[PDB]
């Protein structure tokens, strides 16, 4: 087996493809070198490093087609995915001039023992940082499971408290994105009244059946699950 | 008001660099650094303070009215193809100028400075991304009967090879850096010099002939190459003449020039350039330096 | 003080609308917060010529405290 | 860190001689010009007394000092009491040896040459200064203003003095000297604090009286109109408590005592007005000048931190010049310490460096070179 | 001591405006507006370079005028103006004079009909500019 | 994806907007497609001053409910009594040239053809208060 | 090995430098690691204006020593002090914003972080002194 088609098939475990000699193994939900005798165990632990990112693609692709096709995630749950989508998109720029590397290297055919060889070892050392940031999303993909709305970001905010700057960093540009829209409509349905909350997502309830004369008392009610974890209790009910 | 020494600390620092992640000797870098950008900028202040007038800067912009200057950087974006940026331009300016109750005092000095400042504001900007009823030329309610001229199409054209191009050239220098990063030799290129290598010799000449000389193995040779095939001298052609000497170590502008009159003078022995030739007279008749020339 | 406050902001916005446009184009490194307080500086009356040329040698000063910044790091 | 000899920055203002090392942002020693001399040599002689103090240390010494000022009204009056206060300055204040730092030093207005050279002369002789440069206090003031072309107002505590500049050079004929400063307000100030009640009759209360003066009185934008709330309103009184807990009330001299700027009889002074020697000073300058002139009046010196003088002199001047005139008087919040500034900034400049007179120079051309060298 | 050089569209447009107005450039500033937001946005790539044409028009106005010997006049100054070889876009100049051409008959004080012909001249338009 | 919906948008109520301008200006219904939220019934006007019923005010202007825009449905109902209106003020024989006729733009954040609609409702009802007067 | 161990304590103290800069100059412990010196205690407010004991001054606010970074052990009481002078600042009612708040960077040779929070302490002193005359 050349690297070469090592390195295709890691191309397509990028892309979530299965490789010829490297497959989706479900029972390990990780993707498997086919057990043909001429894998070396490096190459092996090379293509298992590779396979861990395949896997995180391939849970942030799952949760990206889950979320994509529920209307009920909402304008919030919506934005979320469509920033991940963004990020993705990133991501999926990097791997595209990653495989145009590595098409170089195929296509030039010289072993150039130089620094600058495309080496499995090299291309890990390219993914590294990817594989860090795949492992961030991937770990926010995980912590935000079954989280919509006030609660999704209460989970964002919760994200926002790593240590890593790079993670740290990410983690404010996703905040900052979801919360937008979030703190759009919050602040328009606290400040205009204007609430389109078509799925409850907002902080601020209003019961429609609360007559005039306990409009004061009973028509407006606080969503308490939707309040974000960016709005203090106090600023809760000052926008109440 | 802020002193001039106050206003002229606050601008250096704001202009001070942003500290690279380096903690320690740039935060006394800075502290000197501040000393010295600030006896920078006065020489900079004071340049014409001590300038004899002989380099009095050409006078004729100066005088401009700002809103001259900035008409002409109108005309100059106009003619840059950024019409509707030069017509945003020449709308703000007139606001400006025209604001009754300016609460700055020098209002028209700081227009004078932003012409002044003309070029000296920081640049890749990201290609403005059409926007989709900008380039809705179709829609609208009072659509001008046009042909089918596309040379707005064709500018469409252009303008997203251009944006697939500039996306290119980013992976492509984004590629050509990372390969260059990984290119470079074995052990070089590590951010902690010398922590990981055998930093390089450059500073003290001990360390220097000693990498050279490898901790002092080599005798008569000095060399930086690691490649370095080690030959010794060969053998002196006379050594079987003379013998072995011991070697003994060595003890070391069209219509200005328009106004230009020219002689009327012809000759029918020059035809291409009748402008002229001084017949020169010759015997006496040249005048007293030639006379004396001729005594 | 209120109304010239606001009138102030106003004019920071505009100039920096318009310093942001010939700036763009001007590709030097020059930014607003710097332009807003040299234009505190020039309304004390600093010459604006002798501000541009200040501005150009703090720019070159700048590049060359980075290329230091840089080699140090 | 290089240790670059840093040149030395000597400003002597009417008051206080303020001094430090070039690149400082302010003198790093500021003292009165005074120098005492114990009044009783006996008793304190076994007590290793020095024979006599100077500036802080004169201050310090007062009770058994007889304090002397070497530079009196501006005017340098003992040269070897001044380069005995200057060398105390150098060797116990700075803690600096003169002969390995360059000394710019700091002159008033219309200096007499002859003091000029003696000064030289001390300077190079005494403090074996490796070089040394004079400027006149208020044109350092003026490069602190950044301004190569105005009119620099350099007010200490004893003389004032208006300097035109015109394109870094110092306008002579439209020079102007008034020996109306800090100490004659102050003691108009000592006057009317009598008149109120309260009792300063030492030296000490004086001193007292003085910084009542500096710490309440202000200048008028309009001296009739705040004498005037004074004297319908208590806004303008100020109580104050004495150390002892005596309270005494000023109430227009909060005001009174400045508008003696516009108003120089209201202390009893003869001088004119700020305004009519602005006027005056203006009319001396050039025409062409003179509306830059207006455009760029730099305040300078401890009688510029008045409260209020700003507003005054924008009114004044708006009067009193042509109302085509630019008029545009600049009032340094550090106008106190704005001839140190000023020093420092012209110090530090590169090109600056060939203009000092060095030793070799002086050793060259003597006391003389003052005027000889320094242009 | 002039050297024949290329200056900013604004310099030139300066001294043509204040030449025109006769007035400082403060005094034509929004006169010299409207002039560089006119001419600011103003490339020819339909002006066909020929200075045949041009020639042709002139002739015609000239013979309009019954200027006939002042035609001939005409087409002998082109012909030494082509003889030297001082200009390089003599057919811009020549348009810019047709058109800035003032009748002396309009000799009289005015000019018979203005029945503009659909002979005219080129389109160079046909060209990707 | 909110950018383009926007420029969607604008495209959209810019023929919807020019029958509302119409309709507000003139009280004239150059409907072709009756695309309008306000349909138009022919009543026959000798019987509407004849038969007890307003045809004239009642039938002869009708609301297409599935022809009222989301964003319009808040003001549908004066944007109906200003229709009302001006075709009333027509059949007076007073030509009314409504002087707030604007071009309506739609706006995702501010109301301001809300605020428009508004303004035309007065200008509407003034005239017709002062007709009727 | 120093060079490389000086840039991991400056980027080990990078955020415990962000939070003792919270502390000191707003008063607020936004320690979300309870990394800090200081450790805040739970004090029931309406006991600390009512016990004897100054729970807001005493027991809102404790340090832990085990948290006690070794190169600020020397100014950890100012600092300690200075947080308390703060957060009764905030607590009177007085909105203080501290002019002095400056980024604290970590430094082996010169305690310049030293020299800061003593100006810091400083600053908040005067500030509580001219509260409480």
């Amino acid at each position: 087996i050349t690297e070469a088609a090592l390195v295709r098939d890691i191309l397509y475990v990028f892309q979530g493809i299965d490789g010829k000699n490297i497959k989706m193994n479900n029972t390990e939900n990780c993707y498997k070198v086919e057990g043909k005798a001429n894998l070396s165990r490096s190459l092996r632990d090379t293509a298992v490093r590779l396979s861990e990112l395949g896997w995180l693609h391939n849970k942030i692709r799952r949760y990206t087609d889950q979320r994509s096709l529920d209307r009920s995630f909402g304008l919030v749950g919506q934005s979320f995915c469509a920033a991940l989508h963004q990020e993705l998109r990133e991501y999926y720029r990097l791997l595209s001039v990653l495989h145009s590397q590595l098409q170089l290297e195929d296509d030039q055919g010289v072993n150039l023992g130089l620094e600058s060889s495309l080496t499995l070892r090299r291309l890990l050392v390219w993914t590294y940082d990817p594989k860090i940031r795949l492992k961030t999303l991937a770990a926010l993909v995980d912590h935000c499971q079954g989280r919509k709305g006030g609660e999704l970001a209460s989970a964002v905010h919760a994200y926002t408290k790593t240590g890593d700057p790079y993670m740290r960093s990410l983690v404010q540009h996703i905040l900052s994105l979801v919360s937008h829209p979030v703190l759009s409509f919050l602040y328009r349905w606290i400040y205009d009244g204007e609430l389109e909350d078509t799925y409850h997502e907002f902080f601020v309830a209003s019961d429609p059946t609360v007559k005039t004369d306990r409009l004061w008392h009973d028509k407006y009610t606080l969503r308490k699950s939707m309040i974000p974890s960016f709005m203090t209790m106090d600023q809760s009910r000052k926008v109440l | 008001m802020a002193s001039i020494t106050q206003l002229f600390d606050d601008l250096c620092e704001a202009l001070l660099p942003a500290a690279k992640t380096h903690l320690g000797q740039r935060s006394v870098n800075r502290k000197r650094a501040k000393r010295s950008l600030k006896k920078v900028a006065y020489n900079a202040l004071f340049t014409n303070l001590f300038q004899d007038e002989t380099q009095q800067l050409q006078p004729d912009m100066s005088k401009l009215p700002a809103r001259n200057k900035i008409l002409m950087l109108s005309f100059d974006l106009r003619v840059g193809g950024l019409g509707p940026k030069a017509d945003r331009l020449e709308e703000l300016v007139e606001e400006l100028e025209a604001a009754p109750c300016c609460p700055l005092l020098e209002v028209g000095s700081v227009l004078d400075l932003l012409v002044q400042l003309a070029g000296s504001g920081p640049p890749q900007v990201l290609p403005r991304k059409r926007d989709y009823f900008l380039n809705n030329k179709h829609v609208g309610r009072n659509v001008p009967y046009s042909g089918y001229d596309c040379d707005d199409l064709s500018v469409f054209e252009m303008d997203v090879q251009s944006l697939i191009s500039r996306e290119e050239c980013l992976c492509h220098s984004m590629i050509q850096e990372t390969l260059q990063v990984m290119e470079a030799a074995p052990g070089t290129g590590l951010p902690t010099v010398g922590l990981f290598s055998f930093g390089d010799p450059c500073g003290d000449r001990f360390e220097r002939d000693t990498r050279v000389s490898l901790f002092g193995a080599l005798v008569h040779s000095r060399t930086y190459d690691m490649d370095v095939r080690l030959g010794l001298p060969p053998v002196p052609d006379n050594a079987d003449l003379s013998g072995l000497a011991i070697k003994v170590p060595p003890s070391v502008l069209w219509e200005a020039a328009l106004t230009y009159e020219a002689s009327k003078r012809r000759c029918w022995e020059r035809v291409g350039c009748p402008p002229g030739h001084r017949e020169e007279p010759y015997l006496t008749e040249a005048g007293r330096d030639a006379f004396d020339k001729f005594c | 003080a209120a109304a010239a406050a606001a009138a102030n902001l106003n004019a920071v916005r505009e100039t920096m609308d318009v310093l942001l446009e010939i700036s763009r184009i001007l590709n030097t490194g020059l930014d607003m917060e710097t332009l807003s307080i040299c234009v505190r500086l020039c309304e004390q009356g600093i010459n604006p010529e002798a501000l541009s040329s200040v501005i150009k040698e703090l720019r070159k000063a700048t590049e060359a405290l980075k290329a230091a910044e840089n080699m140090t790091s | 860190m290089d240790d670059d000899i840093a040149a030395l920055v000597v400003d002597n203002g009417s008051g206080m001689c303020k001094a430090g090392f070039a690149g400082d942002d302010a003198p790093r020693a500021v003292f009165p010009s005074i120098v005492g001399r114990p009044r009783h040599q006996g008793v304190m002689v076994g007590m290793g007394q020095k024979d006599s103090y100077v500036g802080d240390e004169a201050q310090s010494k007062r009770g058994i000092l007889t304090l002397k000022y070497p530079i009196e009204h501006g005017i340098v009056t003992n040269w070897d009491d001044m380069e005995k206060i200057w060398h105390h300055t150098f060797y116990n204040e700075l803690r600096v040896a003169p002969e390995e730092h360059p000394v710019l030093l700091t002159e008033a207005p219309l200096n007499p040459k002859a003091n000029r050279e003696k000064m030289t002369q001390i300077m190079f002789e005494t403090f074996n200064t490796p070089a040394m440069y004079v400027a006149i206090q208020a044109v350092l003031s003026l490069y602190a203003s950044g301004r190569t072309t105005g009119i620099v107002m350099d007010s200490g505590d004893g003389v004032t003095h208006t300097v035109p500049i015109y394109e870094g050079y110092a306008l002579p004929h439209a020079i102007l000297r008034l020996d109306l400063a800090g100490r004659d307000l102050t003691d108009y100030l000592m006057k009317i604090l009598t008149e109120r009640g309260y009792s300063f009759t030492t030296t000490a209360e004086r001193e007292i009286v003085r910084d009542i003066k500096e710490k309440l009185c202000y200048v008028a934008l309009d001296f009739e109109q705040e004498m005037a709330t004074a004297a319908s309103s208590s806004s303008l009184e100020k109580s104050y408590e004495l150390p002892d807990g005596q309270v005494i009330t000023i109430g227009n001299e909060r005001f009174r005592c400045p508008e003696a700027l516009f108003q120089p009889s209201f202390l009893g002074m003869e001088s004119c007005g700020i305004h009519e020697t602005t006027f005056n000073s203006i009319m001396k300058c050039d025409v062409d000048i003179r509306k830059d002139l207006y455009a760029n009046t730099v305040l300078s010196g401890g009688t510029t931190m008045y409260p209020g003088i700003a507003d005054r002199m924008q009114k004044e001047i708006t009067a009193l010049a042509p109302s085509t005139m630019k008029i545009k008087i600049i009032a340094p919040p550090e106008r106190k310490y704005s001839v140190w500034i000023g020093g420092s900034i012209l110090a530090s400049l590169s090109t600056f460096q060939q203009m000092w007179i060095s030793k070799q120079e002086y050793d060259e051309s003597g006391p003389s070179i003052v005027h000889r060298k320094c242009f | 001591m002039a050297t024949p050089d290329q200056k900013s569209p604004n310099v030139l447009l300066q001294n043509l405006c204040c030449r025109i107005l006769g007035r400082s450039e403060a005094d034509v500033a929004q006169q010299f507006q409207y002039a560089v937001r006119v001419i600011g946005s103003n490339f020819a790539p339909t002006v066909e370079r020929d200075e045949f044409l041009v020639a042709e028009k002139i002739k015609k106005e000239l013979i309009r005028q019954r200027r006939e010997a002042d035609a001939a006049l005409f087409s002998e100054l082109h012909r030494k103006l082509h003889s030297q070889g001082v200009l390089k876009n003599k057919w811009s100049i020549l348009y810019l004079l047709l058109s800035l051409s003032e009748d002396p008959r309009r000799q009289p004080s005015k000019v018979s009909s203005y029945a503009t012909l659909f002979a005219q001249a080129l389109p160079r338009d046909a060209h990707s500019t | 994806a909110q950018e383009l919906c926007l420029y969607l948008t604008k495209a959209a109520s810019a023929p919807y907007f020019e029958v509302l301008e119409k309709w507000i200006y003139r009280g004239i219904i150059h409907d072709p497609y009756s695309e309008f939220m306000v349909e138009e019934h022919e009543l026959r006007k000798e019987r509407i001053q004849e038969d007890y019923n307003d045809k004239y005010w009642d039938q002869r202007y009708t609301i297409v409910q599935q022809q009222i825009p989301s964003f319009l449905q808040k003001m549908a109902d004066k944007i109906l009594s200003t229709g009302k209106y001006l075709n009333v003020v027509r059949e007076c024989g007073h030509d009314v040239t409504c002087p707030v006729a604007k071009e309506i733009i739609y706006t995702l954040k501010e109301r301001a053809y809300v605020e428009q609609i508004e303004k035309a409702f007065n200008y509407a009802s003034k005239v017709l208060l002062d007709f009727l007067m």
